[PDB]
């Protein structure tokens, strides 16, 4: 079993910018044949994994120029100058040069973009979770780059950490910028403890925390 | 001596100047008088 | 065109067995090696296999534990995988895909595998139609459903860009979730929102109205 | 669908392992080549545009230059044309007659220069 | 570098030899039937890959001497080739051909060869439907004397729309017996890819598809060149023997001009990759 090692295994570029990652192997990647099978397989989010290329050049069918293959021995080497949004996904490569195949990391690919804000609402618990007994309330932060962003939720004047769930959005082919679903996760005896749920957090469009509330009757 | 006369088959021979058989002539190997005695 | 499509998803008690597809069509089938693919982790790739419909070949990777069966139908152009004794790391998305010949190597796949193994039984959700009390955004929220899978689409699916869902999220053996899409102040509630959401692990459809 | 050149039911059949070059497979009532003459007939249809086949001769007894021969291929019908196979010419010196005259001929070198001469030969009369 | 032009009629005039073949051969077909006999020029010039042959084959009472030479020094075919020509009588051979379905019907006849060097030999040409015009006019199956290019042994060619073949060897009637019907011949056990057509929609990734070789055509092989009246971007694809590898004995059998080969061990090796 080869080692499959890519490198840089976190990066982001920017559109028109160089794309160079590298993959390594433990020994040789060259076949009995005096052929070497290493490739690159790419899985485009939200779809499925496609072969952007394989024999460490060689490109697929409706791959562009824009990729370019490398390397030989125990190092390899793959480029991109023009790179793109349809090249936002997930970066593997593989060897079919020895039984059992084996798998690089997945280098991860972005494409970064100007600041913009998240637009949000925040929201009461459904009559129909308050039928049940739980009583959940969300913060959505919808297209927002960079993918920093910092969750708050504050009672009543009276700030909380506990409870917390968020799911994060992959960054889209899109916008290209993330999105974000906060959950504050809650029984019925508390819910009605209280009024004013003023929610808040941090991105870098505005160095002063956008903000937004409610109340218990409205 | 060829003179091709002789029972004009017995059958080719390797040993001979020429060859009486049918086939002679594809090698060219025909003696002067084939035709005239066989093929009449 | 190259045609893979596996079955759809699958829930399975742990150390029990599963039968999970895989389609073609874009080929003389009998012409190429296929594949499995686990990415596990929701992330780390690892290989199970070969087959070979002419010669009716069989890979295994040495850590497979032979748990594995590779299969076919000539008549079906079909690729199978039985895979008995099951667990908790095996949780993962397992592709197929082609060689071919020999060779290893492959360049087209399938959609993928949806496989995952746990102890609590199917457990359908709540959805609680979140909405508000120039743009506007809708709060749908799937909740105390467990296990996998479950998606949703906005009035039988016809807002489609710039619409939002995020990933189930998970804990105390029940997943809840997030779903939105944005539009005009002049949008609503002018022509009624209905979230459509489903349950196959549960095998039942259900249609959420916003309700201002 | 037609090929090559050969006549009268002749087979064209070619080989790959030399040039790809063609030959005919006659029957029997035909050879030459391209199976361009009958050795056959005794005379000729009247005007003998078409009597091809062999007997190269003429009134007085003299050959008939082949029309692959040299002094021809000056000359007016002769075996490098274009056409030739449509008028019976091949490498053969027999007599043949693509100009509808009286009966079939030959060119037969007399003299000096070659001639044409009216060719012996039987008519069906 | 130059050479001569010939027709069959032999027309004699000239050409440069073009480029791509630095060779002038001289082609000869030699036809006997009964008493009386036959025959035919060729003068051209032809690709560097090209070397001397014989092979004659007999159709029943008539024999069909064939034959050709290279030479590439600047003006060699013209007059003779290369008293009598045929010195001797060499060693002995069956032949037949499917001109008259002289191999098929059990016709075999004894054609001693015109020279010690010319051997037995089964050579073998089927074709699917129509390439062309209902394709080449090369006999379905021929036997008899000859020498081919590399024949000492055997080589050849296949896939699921053409077999090409060859057989040889110098043992008095070694040719004999029945006729190879590929179908006849066994499972070589590789697995390749056959296909003819251009770049696409002959040749493509389509149309491509496994099958299994028979007999000694245990590679797998592929070509390129210019093909037949000048439409290029051509290529094959099937299992074979080395034969066609070294060389091309394909470079004459399937008639295209500076050509490559090339072919791989295990099976499959063959897809365009
Ligand atoms: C290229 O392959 C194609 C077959 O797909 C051939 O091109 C077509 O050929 C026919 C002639 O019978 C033409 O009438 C069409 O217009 C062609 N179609 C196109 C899209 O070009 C052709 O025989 C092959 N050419 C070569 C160089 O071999
Ligand atoms: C006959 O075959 C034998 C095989 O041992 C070989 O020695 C010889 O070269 C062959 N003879 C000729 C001249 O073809």
């Amino acid at each position: 079993d080869v080692v499959m090692t890519q490198t840089p295994l976190t990066l982001s570029v920017t559109i028109g910018q160089p794309a160079s990652i590298s993959c390594k192997s433990s020994q040789s990647l060259l076949d009995s044949d005096g052929k070497t099978y290493l490739n690159w397989l790419l899985q485009r989010p939200g779809q499925s994994p496609k072969r952007l290329i394989y024999l460490v050049s060689k490109l697929d069918s409706g791959v562009p120029d824009r990729f370019t293959g490398s390397g030989s021995g125990t190092d390899f080497t793959l480029k991109i100058s023009r790179v793109e949004a349809e090249d936002l996904g997930v970066y593997y490569c593989w060897q079919g040069t020895h039984f059992p195949l084996t798998f690089g990391a997945g280098t991860k690919l972005e494409l970064k973009r100007a600041d913009a804000a998240p637009t949000v609402s925040i929201f009461p618990p459904s009559s129909e979770q308050l039928t049940s007994g739980g009583a959940s309330v969300v913060c959505f932060l919808n297209n927002f780059y960079p993918k920093d962003i910092n969750v708050k939720w504050k009672i009543d004047g009276s700030e909380r950490q506990n409870g917390v769930l968020n799911s994060w959005t992959d960054q889209d082919s899109k916008d290209s910028t993330y999105s974000m679903s906060s959950t504050l996760t809650l029984t019925k005896d508390e819910y009605e403890r209280h009024n004013s749920y003023t929610c808040e957090a941090t991105h870098k469009t505005s160095t002063s925390p956008i903000v937004k509330s409610f109340n218990r009757n409205e | 001596q060829e003179s091709c006369k002789g029972r004009c088959t017995e059958g080719f021979n390797v040993d001979k100047k020429c060859q009486c058989d049918e086939l002679c002539s594809y090698y060219q190997s025909c003696c002067t008088d084939y035709t005239a005695e066989c093929k009449p | 065109e190259v045609q893979l499509q596996q079955s759809g998803p699958e829930l399975v008690k742990t150390g029990a067995s599963v039968k999970i597809s895989c389609k073609a069509s874009g080929y003389s089938f009998t012409s190429y090696y296929m594949h499995w693919v686990k990415q596990s982790h929701g992330k780390s790739l690892e290989w199970i296999g070969e087959i070979n419909p002419y010669n009716g070949g069989a890979s295994y990777n040495q850590k497979i534990k032979g748990r594995a069966t590779f299969t076919v139908d000539t008549s079906s152009r079909t690729a199978y995988m039985q895979f008995n004794s099951l667990t908790s790391e095996d949780s993962a998305v397992y592709y197929c895909a082609r060689s071919i010949y020999g060779h290893s190597v492959l360049d087209y796949w399938g959609q993928g595998t949806s496989v995952s193994v746990s102890s609590a039984k199917t457990t359908p959700p709540s959805v609680y139609p979140l909405a508000p009390g120039s743009m506007v955004t809708l709060g749908c929220l799937v909740k105390g459903y467990f296990p996998e899978p479950v998606t949703v689409t906005w009035n039988s699916g016809s807002l489609s860009s710039g619409v939002h869902t995020f990933p189930a999220v998970l804990q105390s053996d029940l997943y809840t979730l997030s779903s939105s899409v944005t539009v005009p102040s002049s949008t609503w509630p002018s022509q009624t929102v209905t979230c459509n959401v489903a349950h196959p692990a549960s095998s039942t459809k259900v249609d959420k109205k916003i309700v201002p | 669908p037609s090929n090559c050149d050969c006549l009268n039911g002749g087979t064209c059949v070619s080989n790959k392992y030399f040039s790809n070059i063609h030959w005919c497979n006659c029957p029997k009532k035909f050879g030459g080549q391209h199976c361009e003459i009958d050795k056959s007939k005794t005379c000729y249809e009247g005007n003998g545009h078409f009597y091809r086949g062999k007997a190269s001769t003429d009134t007085m007894g003299r050959p008939c230059l082949p029309w692959n021969s040299a002094t021809v291929l000056q000359q007016t019908y002769h075996a490098h044309r274009s056409d030739a196979l449509q008028l019976g010419l091949g490498k053969h010196n027999y007599c043949r007659n693509p100009d509808n005259r009286r009966r079939p001929w030959c060119y037969v070198q007399v003299g000096l220069k070659p001639l044409v001469q009216e060719c012996m030969v039987h008519d069906c009369a | 570098l130059r050479c001569m032009q010939c027709k069959t009629n032999g027309d004699c005039r000239v050409e440069e030899c073009a480029l791509g073949q630095d060779l002038c051969r001289t082609t000869i077909v030699r036809l006997w039937e009964e008493g009386e006999e036959l025959e035919l020029v060729e003068k051209s010039c032809t690709h560097s890959e090209k070397t001397n042959r014989t092979l004659s084959y007999r159709t029943g009472l008539k024999i069909t001497s064939l034959t050709e030479v290279v030479c590439g020094l600047d003006l060699c075919n013209q007059g003779n080739s290369g008293v009598t020509y045929s010195r001797s009588r060499y060693l002995e051979c069956i032949s037949c051909g499917s001109s008259d379905m002289s191999c098929e019907r059990g016709r075999h006849q004894s054609l001693q060869c015109r020279s010690p060097e010319e051997q037995c030999l089964d050579v073998v040409t089927h074709w699917i439907q129509e390439g062309e015009e209902g394709r080449p006019k090369d006999d379905r199956h021929l036997r008899g004397c000859g020498y081919l290019p590399g024949c000492p042994g055997s080589n050849g060619f296949h896939n699921n729309d053409t077999f090409h073949f060859l057989k040889c060897c110098n043992t008095t009637k070694c040719n004999e017996g029945p006729i190879l019907e590929l179908e006849n011949l066994p499972q070589n056990g590789r697995q390749c890819y056959s296909c003819k057509g251009n770049s696409t929609h002959g040749c493509s990734s389509e149309e491509t598809f496994l099958i299994d070789c028979r007999g000694p055509m245990n590679q797998c092989l592929v070509a390129t060149g210019t093909h037949e009246p000048k439409n290029q971007s051509y290529m094959v694809r099937g299992c074979a023997t080395a034969s066609m590898c070294q060389h091309a004995h394909l470079g004459d059998a399937f008639s295209m001009n500076h050509i490559d080969v090339s072919c791989c061990t295990k099976s499959g090796c063959n897809h365009p990759d």
